[PDB]
């Protein structure tokens, strides 16, 4: 179909891919700066199709059927004369039906795809050549036409339903494995692909699929029954309840085979990990069923006993270092299996079969299922919490008879459960068991025990320390310290490194009670990093950390030399990061006398927190292996492939975070280096759209950075650099997580910045970032089954409040005008709670600055609706509006303020109580503001109503005005609860009206007057003395 | 990790 001249140029071009730089490279801009044009395009496509059908070299049919895909999208295919679709088209699908090798079938398959479009000419050639293929004797056939199947899910809405479902259950029993995979890759790609309004249509086929899975057991094909569970997992995710009616017979399937022990791990794992994806896709469904819970348990349990095979000794893992053998596949995936499911179905559900099982596990004579018992519950711990924590004596009446077992490695496993408790039960579990806790742990730590062992126990002491009280820790600390000076002088590298972290975390939480520790430890520790880099650094790590606990004026014994061990270290890369924190800790242990050594620690913080997007434009097949690495991603923009570097990124944040502490401490004395942070690190930041943590990171640094400068033209200048910034990210700025942190600098922005930190079109770029938030917030919620059972939309909704607010307060009413072209979109909100919530905190915040009438018909009527909602939230928000509007508004209201009054009487009375004592105290602060703005021209009961509702002690603004209008009752002998209604909101930090108080006092005997403080005791007496 | 503390979740 082409000119032979074009044919040979082309062949020559492809062939010179493979091969030298020269010939190859010559070849590469031949196709990309002369071939890939819209003169030549069609021709090329052309070639590239033809070869791909016919070439007898492998090589040259390949690369072109790779080069095909590649450039028919980017053409792309729309924009192609419909002759040569046509011919293209006709020659793929010859040669998909002629005789190719697999590869290159499977190269057409995905060449052909890229034909098939929504707005492409019908391609009904295609559709019959698949249904035939799916009949074909060769395997290869009917597998590439399930993958086309895969790639265009569409065409199965095409095909007629009774050829599809067919096609689809012979595919699910077919002799060839292969078949199978790709019959049901195809069939959970429709699912992945097609809206749900199509899903009832191929929905009726699973139970012929889960039917069809005995048959991998039968033949002994465990490796492709992994693959098969790996797009049932897909499946789970998508439409878990298309599983309620056969929901038992896939338990049972994977209990089975995860029981047989002599399949491979990844049958194993992922049957386990079926299991485990209903908990987090339909966790009603599982608790509806005590089946899931007790197999889910059982077969965890199994998998936790498969530890140190062929080594009943433990030898091995005696011998080793403190990390995890990463042999011990299923052990590792059953603890985080349980540790899952625990956590999204709760303890309600699965204490009672854990712990039927556990019972019986600690007494066992194998040692294997005593730890598989103590790493079972340390899964379960959290998750299971809301029951566990009230059963701690018995746990621990089970748990620490196991401390002394023989086997240690039964004994590490009780470490780690009293570990991982004094995490999950804290503060409790520190205030109630400290006396049971401690002194098991403590004997562990003697060189009696086993390295491993003693090293546990020292870890476990830093999990119950991070939450104990100075006060609890202090009879125990000498006993604590004498046994980790053992550890200390251990010949293994890892207990030493372990006691050195122990002892900093028990001083974190000791505080001021390790001062007289200090001069023990603190030479033991200048002589190690005196002499193995984490022992230095964990040594670093742990001196700073006794100096925060002992404060600057003891700190000052070694800080000199401490000093210039961390200079020499420092100008000497796990290593790098205990270096950081250890100075940043002295900043916090000096104060202003770490000013002197900025010029040594800030230097290497620019450099890295100016890192830039290192990224590299990628090629398909290229990825997957740059994914191999921890420290790479790679993600799709536009369309093309982008490798970026994750881990550079990482280290740009986690510098930026040190700088943002030195500036917080060090405020005016941070000023020098807020231009360069701000031009060079802050603001670039917010364009670095491939990582969003920067972004975020940059836009925290912004406020803090002003504020140093203030502290000390320019701060004005960067001001309005930095807004505006802020502002346009608005706009553009696709994650809700990092809008939310751009509203809130802007807010803390303005905080810094004070009145009339804006411009006029400032004003107007941010009311339509506003709006634009706004918008895409109503989008994303109007999206939330018959195959399915937000506080990110809440969180950011709760901030565009405050930088309203904000902006509102610093134009000092002024954005009542900008803020009247979003008001459509506010009253669509009004009238979904999180919406409405919004909507109403708008509103009380529009009223606060009589121009209001515009509005008062289109809101209150929903407003007062929201007054008596089951809602405490909407009571709040509605309440707050109508007394905000007797405040501001007093006469364009009376209508309403008064009418409502009732209503609020009402609302006012599960009231006091901590889940709405805040609606009602809103409701309480409403109604005297009525009283207050119609002061005698009132139908008075009321105000003596108002009074029952005091004290105001949870919402600071509205006992702010409740106290106001109480200064402006009398006499009688309501005077102890006048009194006691003013002590309970200053005791509580809630809210002159003392002044008003002290006169009514005044009017009574020195007896009387005293006698009033007679409930009170002594720490609230000793605040009445200092208060009046 | 210088602490007890869970092995991280393996999904996606």
């Amino acid at each position: 179909a082409l000119p032979e001249e074009v044919n040979r140029t082309l062949l020559q071009i492809v062939q010179a891919f493979a091969s030298d730089n020269q010939i190859r490279s010559v070849a590469e801009k031949a196709l990309s700066e002369e071939w890939i044009t819209e003169n030549n395009i069609e021709y090329l496509l052309t070639f590239l199709a033809e070869q791909a059908a016919f070439s007898q070299d492998t090589t040259v049919a390949a690369l072109s059927a790779v080069l095909f895909r590649k450039l028919a999208l980017k053409a792309p295919i729309t924009h192609i004369r419909k002759e040569v679709l046509a011919q293209i088209r006709s020659s793929l699908l010859k040669g998909f039906l002629s005789e190719r090798a697999d590869s290159i079938r499977h190269k057409l398959s995905d060449a052909i795809a890229e034909c098939v479009q929504d707005d492409l000419p019908a391609w009904p050639e295609l559709l019959q050549a698949l249904i035939e293929s799916l009949k074909s004797g060769n395997p290869n056939f009917r597998e590439s036409s399930f993958r086309i199947l895969t790639t265009v899910p569409y065409l199965i809405t095409a095909v007629d339903i009774n050829s599809i479902l067919p096609i689809f259950q012979s595919g699910f029993t077919d002799a060839s494995d292969n078949v199978k995979i790709a019959a049901v890759t195809a069939f959970v790609g429709y699912f992945k692909q097609l809206p749900k309004s199509e899903w009832s249509k191929l929905g009726i086929l699973l139970p012929s699929l889960l039917n069809s899975l005995p048959r991998f057991l039968d033949d002994g094909k465990d490796d492709a029954l992994a693959s098969v569970f790996e797009s049932l997992i897909e499946l789970v995710e998508l439409a878990p309840k298309l599983f309620k009616d056969m929901f038992d017979q896939i338990i049972q399937f994977t209990d089975m085979v995860i029981k047989n022990k002599d399949l491979e791990p990844p049958a194993r794992t992922t049957a386990l990990e079926l299991l485990t994806v209903f908990s987090e896709n339909a966790p009603q469904m599982c608790k509806s069923n005590q089946n899931y819970g007790q197999t889910l348990v059982m077969v965890t349990l199994i998998m936790m006993t498969e530890v140190s095979i062929d080594d009943d000794d433990a030898a091995e893992w005696i011998e080793s270092d403190d990390t995890d053998d990463e042999e011990e596949v299923t052990y590792d995936h059953a603890r985080q299996a349980l540790d899952r499911v625990a956590l999204k179905l709760g303890g309600e559900y699965l204490a009672a079969p854990l712990f039927q099982y556990l019972q019986q596990m600690i007494t066992s004579t194998e040692w294997r299922e005593r730890f598989a018992a103590m790493m079972a519950l340390s899964s379960a711990a959290e998750g299971c919490a809301d029951v566990l924590i009230g059963e701690i004596p018995k746990i621990l009446d089970m748990v620490i008879p196991l401390i002394n077992d023989p086997h240690p490695r039964v004994q590490y496993g009780c470490c780690n459960v009293l570990g991982q408790i004094s995490t999950d039960f804290s503060p409790f579990i520190q205030r109630t068991a400290h006396d049971r806790i401690l002194p098991a742990l403590i004997s562990k730590l003697t060189s009696e025990c086993t390295s491993r062992v003693q090293t546990h126990a020292a870890a476990a002491l830093v999990n119950f320390s991070e939450f104990a009280s100075k006060d609890i820790l202090e009879p125990y600390l000498d006993s604590l310290l004498t046994n980790l000076l053992v550890l200390l002088q251990s010949n293994k590298l890892y207990v030493q490194e372990q006691a050195l972290t122990t002892i900093a975390f028990i001083a974190e939480a000791a505080k001021n009670k390790f001062i007289k520790y200090y001069d023990t430890l603190m030479p033991l520790l200048l002589n190690v990093l005196k002499v193995n880099s984490v022992l230095k650094g964990k040594c670093m790590e742990c001196a700073t950390l006794i100096g925060f606990a002992v404060g600057k004026e003891k700190f000052h014994e070694h800080s000199q030399e401490l000093i210039s061990i961390l200079v020499a270290l420092q100008n000497s890369d796990a290593l790098r990061s205990y270096l950081e924190q250890s100075w940043s800790r002295i900043c916090r242990i000096l104060g202003d006398d770490f000013v002197p050594l900025l010029p040594i620690v800030i230097p290497p913080l620019l450099i890295t927190a100016k890192a830039t997007q290192d990224v590299g434009l990628i090629e398909e097949e290229e990825a997957a292996n740059f994914q191999q690495y921890p420290d790479w991603d790679v993600v799709q923009v536009q369309g093309k492939h982008i490798a970026i570097h994750t881990s550079v990124l990482d280290d740009k944040v986690s510098a930026m975070e040190l700088l943002q502490s030195y500036a917080t401490l060090l405020r005016g004395q941070f000023a020098v280096y807020v231009k360069e942070v701000m031009e060079e690190i802050a603001l670039p930041s917010l364009d670095f759209y491939l990582h969003d943590g920067v972004r975020a990171a940059g836009a925290t640094l912004i406020p803090i950075l002003l504020s140093c400068l203030l502290a000390a033209e320019e701060l004005v200048l960067l001001w309005h650099k930095a807004s505006s910034k802020l502002i346009g990210g608005l706009m553009s700025e696709p994650m809700p997580e990092i809008t939310q942190v751009y509203h809130n600098s802007l807010v803390n922005g303005i905080k810094v910045m004070g009145d009339n930190c804006l411009s006029e079109d400032q004003l107007a770029a941010f009311t339509k970032g506003v709006s634009a938030n706004l918008t895409d917030t109503y989008e994303r919620m109007q999206d939330r089954d018959e195959y399915n059972e937000d506080f990110t939309d809440e969180d950011l909704l709760d901030e565009i409040n405050k930088s309203i607010a904000a902006v509102l307060k610093t134009t000092n009413g002024h954005y009542l005008k900008n803020l009247e072209n979003i008001w459509p979109m506010i009253n669509t909100f009004l009238l979904e709670p999180i919406l409405v919530i919004f909507a109403l905190v708008v509103i009380g915040d529009l009223i606060q600055y009589e121009q209001t009438a515009s509005m008062k018909n289109a809101f209150i009527p929903k407003v007062t609706e929201c007054l008596i909602s089951p809602d405490a939230r909407i009571r709040q928000a509605a309440s707050y509006i109508i007394g905000v509007c007797a405040q501001y508004a007093p006469s364009t209201y009376a209508d309403v303020c008064i009418p409502t009054l009732d209503t609020l009487v009402q609302i006012v009375d599960g009231s006091k109580l901590e889940e709405n004592r805040s609606s009602t105290e809103n409701a309480s602060a409403a109604i005297a503001k009525i009283l207050y703005a119609y002061n005698s021209n009132i139908p008075d009961t009321y105000t003596a109503n108002w009074f029952k509702t005091l004290p105001t002690i949870t919402d600071k603004e509205a006992a702010s005005f409740n106290y106001q209008f109480l200064s402006q009752v009398c006499a009688q002998s309501n005077i102890s609860a006048v009194v006691d209604s003013v002590i309970q909101a200053l005791n509580e930090r809630s809210l002159t009206v003392i002044s008003s108080v002290k006169k009514l006092l005044g009017f009574l005997p020195s007896s009387d007057a005293m006698a009033i403080f007679n409930r009170y005791p002594a720490d609230i007496m000793e605040k009445v003395h200092k208060w009046f | 990790s210088a602490k007890i503390s869970k092995p991280l979740h393996i999904k996606t």
